[PDB]
């Protein structure tokens, strides 16, 4: 039915309005919020525009998913911190809502080109529920330190998307697809999202950091981790390709893995050289993932990841959690070992289980899923101009 | 308890969209034949 | 519309079959100041 | 040692050392670990005199490397205009295909070597020969933005040799 | 020789990984960490970073087939340059304490190289750009140290010479390279970069100013001068063009004319009208340079050089109102020019070495030299 | 003729310099981030929003830049003169933000006549429309004392109806059935999405830059945030509803997603609760999509008013909706000031916009500014060197 998507959008918006009227009541962090806002809507949205015939869907469904996501994440994250009661809205609520949107967009990275906007609304709602519950668990029951959210955002979104894409596996797409290819100006546009994410990631890891030494440490550690990550990602992209050529997928994504793997240790006293070590390891791991693990996941494990969000968010997020555990080992933080490890395990497991359930729901032929031949094509859901 | 709100809220959304689709979907089955 | 079919709830299903196809027109025909 | 020294001399353009090695008994058809003989290396480096001298001493002109590239393939990919001209003048097959289906015209078009493209078209290169991907020299020149090569390929059309 | 590019599978990764490991080791041995306006102070450095990455990366992407290399190589250059500038500003100004102000100053030092590289982008590979980044940051630090030792100024305050140093360094390096164009989507992406540069350039003109009223007046003067320069550049482009049409390429470089012209004197100009006059004069001089410099390689870097010289000259004129200091300031300018030219010559002769595997002169301004593309024959 | 554009620009700039030297002298750093966001909106969001035309991207972004650069100076001068009653004044961050607001009004009007005007025509339109806008907004803020902190009426409705009047006066008979150059492209629409996203993200700063610090600024930011969030959902839903086969339209996604930010402006600082801002954003998106689908063809064909970017459906109709939402807010108690004064401000905005646009378009209808022909509409090559390669 062509009316399923407008119906679900209108019903979800009405539900959001009712929930806000039921639960919601009414400045130094606003620039950091705006940096996170730019990341969420430009960086992720245009980072995904590398596909030659899916740029409209990439950026537009990014905007739609994140716009629904900030409202639904606001509601869910408040009702948990309020324990079912009315809560007020400040800048921190907005920042956390954009964080929930980030998690959903990371999972959307795994299913880009093979899902409908209706499936995107459904996965937004369900994934935000699961993400907010796991994040509340980590932040309040385990009380682990995840200020940059290598575990609660990046690893969670990556493995949620991987579970969804595994459930939504198509046999006809395992050997590749004709539309699953980048263009020249498409990669030029994807560099916009890459650059904005790289520039504003220090605000991502320091927005809700405790003011004082912790926020400054988050900023400096993120900056130097990204600085080392760019060099290592360039070096390993040249290393893994024929004749030392650079791969635009690597430069677009693996250059940002340092901001993911430093998130747990962002506010910890890990020193700029330790942050640079983490960023270099993250860049190398991301490039190696793109070169070797993604074909093995697509062909053998039957998990297709369109944007390679495993190599950017999951493996660097797991590396960030392990780095948090090691930093706890050598006195860089006063948080417990077992709580960090439990946060990592709970994030990964909750992501996998929620992704399994959400993908099973998304597999019902009611959401206008595209055919195998029509994957990675804007014309299934958009009016496309005649010329590029 | 706030977990039950997200569940009750999720249950209300799931019940609404499902019922609406079920009605139009059924009427399609009554109408095409 | 008043013929008996002999099938249980035949009048009801025929009523639905006759009117519900026009449901889309039942919303678009209302866009007039007379309505 | 002798074969390695001969191949090094062919790569560097030291024609005197290569002629000395051929005098001492080094086989002219010896190739490196990648399947490249002295003709391939001289064609890569643009050593026209070495190419002509090796052709005189009865090197096998249509010897392919481990990737299936002939000397004309390598000279077209390297954009050596005079080497391409001499190889064609000595009877190199302009329509040879490598393992992946590339022709000398395809390698000249993808690398924006307009002079090589023009000479190959004038020597009967067929631009309708596609690779295993179905790509033509025109298609690869369009993808890479080589506008002069695209214009020359379209204007030539099917004028033949 | 062979126009097909030589394999960099062993040169580029070894070079970059060695550089990164050396930076890590130096940071461990020499760097260390340690309020109310933390976010406000972070904002200036963040604006500098946005400009350096985005504006200076996309501004030189107007090339039909070198946009990938422009953007990504600018990102790589900034990432390397900030770390090396942190270490070298720590070494030539004293253990190294990493504050946000030090990161901001390292970002300025990296922006110097990013401005210089616009004269050589499209004619070099990544390793030559690494050499350029290292040598140019070293030369800028040496220039600041020499000025601080001779004229008894602060080392960090000597960074105001970075416009003219970057312009002449880029010109000198580009002059030493071997000798040898635009599309619509690449020109629009470049407008985006130029717009971000033009919008955040009041942060370039006051990172080193401590007094809040000085930053006030500097930002005001830069904003109004940049507005006047945009109007003058867009309108006068038709005169300085053979076909009497506006040139997007001229507009990209000339919008920054007012910001460059008042950069060294934005905090000394007392009234906005003087900043507007300077912006108008900078725009007219940009039009004249566009109409004249090609007659007498990159015209935009030449007009940037002449604009930076004009900015230093108007600093000289304005400082008298606010004759020995005139001689001292001309001496500082000439020393900066001489050091920029000499270090650019050294960098140019270093870049001409065969070991860097520079692209063939027929393969300039082409992404296929450095990047993977599908359906291409690879190897021999 | 060949020098009208540079000569008019140099004369205008010399006039700006003389006026600045005659009238202009020299909280700032707390408001500077919001001004930076508004500046990004003005020079990137508006500039790239109009780059959807396949052969008009250069002119779109470049004339946006030129118009806004002139507009900040002229708006500073005019607004400061009006506020100081002809005396010398000192500029602060508020002066810069208000000048960017005047430039925004002029850019909104420019969106109506995109592709059919010359840079000289835009210089004249900027100069005249800033005077008209500043006088109307001075009347609204000082004589009516209405509350329009997000300027749904003084900026959006004013600029939209000013541009509509100018386009009606500058109507071309040969452009009634369309134009071959009046269509979008793929990468042009991606650049338009760049502009759309930047406007959408930084709109809370737009609506809260002038608002009084404390609860009013926070309420403006939160209300704009959630109104835009609801507006995206409703714009997507109704774009899917109104088009053939349910396909989404890039025009709707590019423009109607900012309708919630437009329509919440008057009620931005008022206490309407975040749910009330979500209702305004949800309706603003509905009304914008319906306007784009139905009212724009009727305006172009029946009313002889061609509006290129659909700035009516984004600024005029959502601006009148925000104006009326502010009237219902004072009636519901969410605000000081009278309902009569809000209604007077709405009516004055509309009427002044229409009258000034008629006068400005009559001035622009003279054959002296090098306006393009019918074939050359929506074509960069009339005024720019266009690269051969796309
Ligand atoms: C999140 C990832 C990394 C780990 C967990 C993923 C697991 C649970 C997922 C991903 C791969 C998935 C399988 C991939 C392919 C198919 C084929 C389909 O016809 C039936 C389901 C089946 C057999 C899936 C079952 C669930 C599966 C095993
Ligand atoms: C990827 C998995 C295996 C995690 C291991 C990452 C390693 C390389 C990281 C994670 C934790 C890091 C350490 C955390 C804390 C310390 C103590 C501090 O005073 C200096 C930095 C130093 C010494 C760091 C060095 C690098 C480090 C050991």
């Amino acid at each position: 039915m062509r009316f399923t998507f407008p119906l679900m959008a209108i019903v979800l918006e009405i539900a959001m309005i009712v929930l806000f009227g039921l639960f919601v009541e009414y400045f130094e962090l606003y620039p950091l919020f705006q940096d996170v806002h730019v990341m969420i809507f430009v960086g992720f949205g245009f980072l995904m525009t590398f596909l030659k015939k899916y740029g409209f869907s990439s950026v537009g469904i990014n905007l739609l998913v994140a716009a629904l996501g900030l409202q639904w994440g606001t509601i869910v994250q408040g009702i948990l911190q309020s324990q079912g009661q009315k809560f007020n809205i400040g800048i921190k609520n907005m920042i956390n809502a954009d964080f929930s949107a980030a998690t959903v967009l990371i999972s959307f990275g795994a299913v880009l080109g093979k899902t409908s906007p209706t499936q995107m609304l459904i996965m937004t709602i369900l994934e935000i529920v699961f993400f907010a519950h796991n994040e509340y668990l980590v932040s309040e029951i385990f009380k682990a330190s995840d200020i940059g959210a290598s575990m609660t955002i990046h690893a969670f979104g990556a493995y949620f998307g991987l579970a969804v894409a595994g459930i939504l596996y198509r046999s006809g797409l395992r050997k590749g697809h004709e539309n699953e290819e980048s263009a020249y100006y498409s990669d030029l546009f994807a560099m916009i999202g890459t650059l904005f994410l790289w520039m504003f990631w220090p605000s991502f890891n320091s927005a809700i950091a405790e003011p004082g030494d912790k926020q400054c440490r988050a900023i400096v550690n993120t900056y130097f981790s990204l600085a080392a990550c760019v060099l290592t990602a360039f070096a390993f992209s040249s290393l893994v390709e024929h004749r030392g050529k650079l791969n635009m997928v690597h430069i677009q994504n693996a250059t940002l893995a340092g901001g993911v793997a430093v998130g747990t240790c962002a506010d910890m006293a890990i020193h700029p050289f330790g942050s640079m070590i983490i960023g270099s390891i993250a860049g190398m791991v991301s490039v190696l993932g793109y070169k070797f693990l993604t074909p093995l996941f697509t062909t053998k494990l039957r998990i297709h990841d369109t944007c390679g969000v495993h190599n950017l968010h999951g493996l660097p997020g797991v590396v960030g959690g392990l780095a948090g555990i090691v930093a706890v080992a050598m006195g860089a933080s006063n948080t417990s070992m077992a709580m960090q490890a439990a946060a990592l395990g709970s994030s990964i497991g909750t992501a996998v289980v929620g992704g399994l359930m959400t993908g099973l729901i998304l597999k019902l032929p009611l959401w206008g899923q595209p055919s195998d031949q029509n994957c990675y094509d804007d014309s299934v859901y958009w009016k496309v101009p005649k010329t590029r | 308890a706030p977990v039950v709100i997200i569940l009750i809220i999720l249950c209300v959304m799931a019940g609404i969209i499902g019922t609406i689709l079920l009605i139009s979907y059924s009427i399609r089955r009554l109408i095409k034949a | 519309p008043l013929q008996q079919t002999g099938q249980l709830f035949g009048g009801l299903v025929r009523d639905i079959r006759r009117r519900y196809p026009y449901y889309l027109s039942d919303i678009t025909d209302a866009f007039s100041p007379q309505v | 040692d002798a074969a390695t020294s001969f191949l090094r001399a062919a790569r560097s353009g030291n024609l005197d050392k290569a002629l000395d090695h051929l005098r001492n008994g080094v086989d002219i058809n010896t190739c490196n670990q990648n399947g490249l003989n002295g003709l391939h290396l001289a064609s890569k480096e643009g050593h026209v005199k070495m190419v002509v001298e090796l052709l005189h001493k009865e090197i096998i002109l249509e010897t392919t490397t481990k990737k299936g590239n002939t000397a004309l393939h390598i000279a077209a990919l390297a954009g050596q205009d005079e080497v391409v001209r001499e190889l064609v003048n000595y009877g190199a097959n302009v329509n040879a295909q490598s393992q992946k289906g590339f022709t000398p015209l395809y390698m000249a078009a993808q690398e924006n070597h307009l002079e090589v493209v023009k000479f190959l078209l004038e020597n009967g290169a067929n631009q309708n020969v596609a690779t295993e991907d179905g790509f033509t020299p025109l298609a690869v020149a369009l993808q890479q933005g080589h506008e002069n090569v695209v214009a020359h390929l379209i204007n030539y059309g099917t004028k033949g040799k | 020789s062979s126009k097909y590019p030589r394999s960099v599978r062993r040169c580029l990764p070894l070079w970059a990984l060695t550089l990164e490991a050396a930076l890590i080791l130096l940071f461990y041995f020499f760097t260390h960490y340690d309020q109310k306006g933390l976010v406000a102070s972070y904002q200036v450095g963040q604006d500098l970073t946005v400009m350096a990455a985005l504006g200076l990366g996309f501004l030189t992407s107007n090339f039909r087939r070198h946009s990938w290399s422009s953007v990504a190589f600018n990102l790589f250059m900034l990432a390397l340059g900030v770390q090396w500038a942190i270490l070298l500003d720590g070494f030539l100004s004293q253990k190294v304490v990493i504050t946000l102000f030090s990161i901001r100053l390292a970002t300025m030092s990296a922006m110097s190289v990013l401005i210089s590289a616009g004269a050589v982008l499209g004619k070099v590979n990544l390793a030559q750009l690494v050499v350029m980044v290292l040598v140019e940051v070293t030369a800028l630090g040496t220039l600041r140290m020499v000025i601080s030792n001779i004229f008894n100024t602060d080392y960090h305050m000597n960074l105001r010479h970075f416009y003219v140093f970057a312009a002449y360094f880029g010109l000198t390096v580009a002059w030493c390279l071997p000798k040898p164009q635009r599309a619509t989507i690449p020109s629009l992406s470049a407008m985006l970069g130029a717009l971000f540069l033009w919008m955040f350039w009041p942060s370039v003109n006051s990172p080193l100013l401590r007094s809040p009223i000085q930053r006030k007046n500097a930002m005001f003067n830069t904003y109004y001068a940049l507005a006047v320069s945009v109007v003058t550049a867009i309108s006068g482009s038709s005169l300085a063009h053979p076909q009497r049409k506006i040139s997007m390429t001229y507009v990209h470089s000339a919008v920054l004319a007012g910001g460059v012209a008042v950069g060294t004197s934005c905090h000394l100009i007392p009234s906005p009208w003087l900043a507007m006059v300077l912006g108008l004069v900078a725009g007219l001089i940009s039009i004249g340079g566009a109409k004249c410099l090609p007659v007498c390689i990159s015209v935009m870097h030449s007009i940037f050089s002449l604009l930076g010289l004009l900015g230093e000259i108007t600093y000289i004129v304005l400082l008298v109102l606010h004759g020995f200091q005139v001689l001292l300031s001309i001496g500082e300018l000439s020393l900066a020019i001489v050091i920029a030219l000499t270090s650019g010559l050294l960098t140019g002769l270093l870049l001409n070495l065969k070991i860097w595997k520079a692209p063939h002169v027929a393969k300039y301004f082409d992404d296929q030299v450095f990047w993977k593309f599908p359906h291409l024959a690879v190897g021999f």
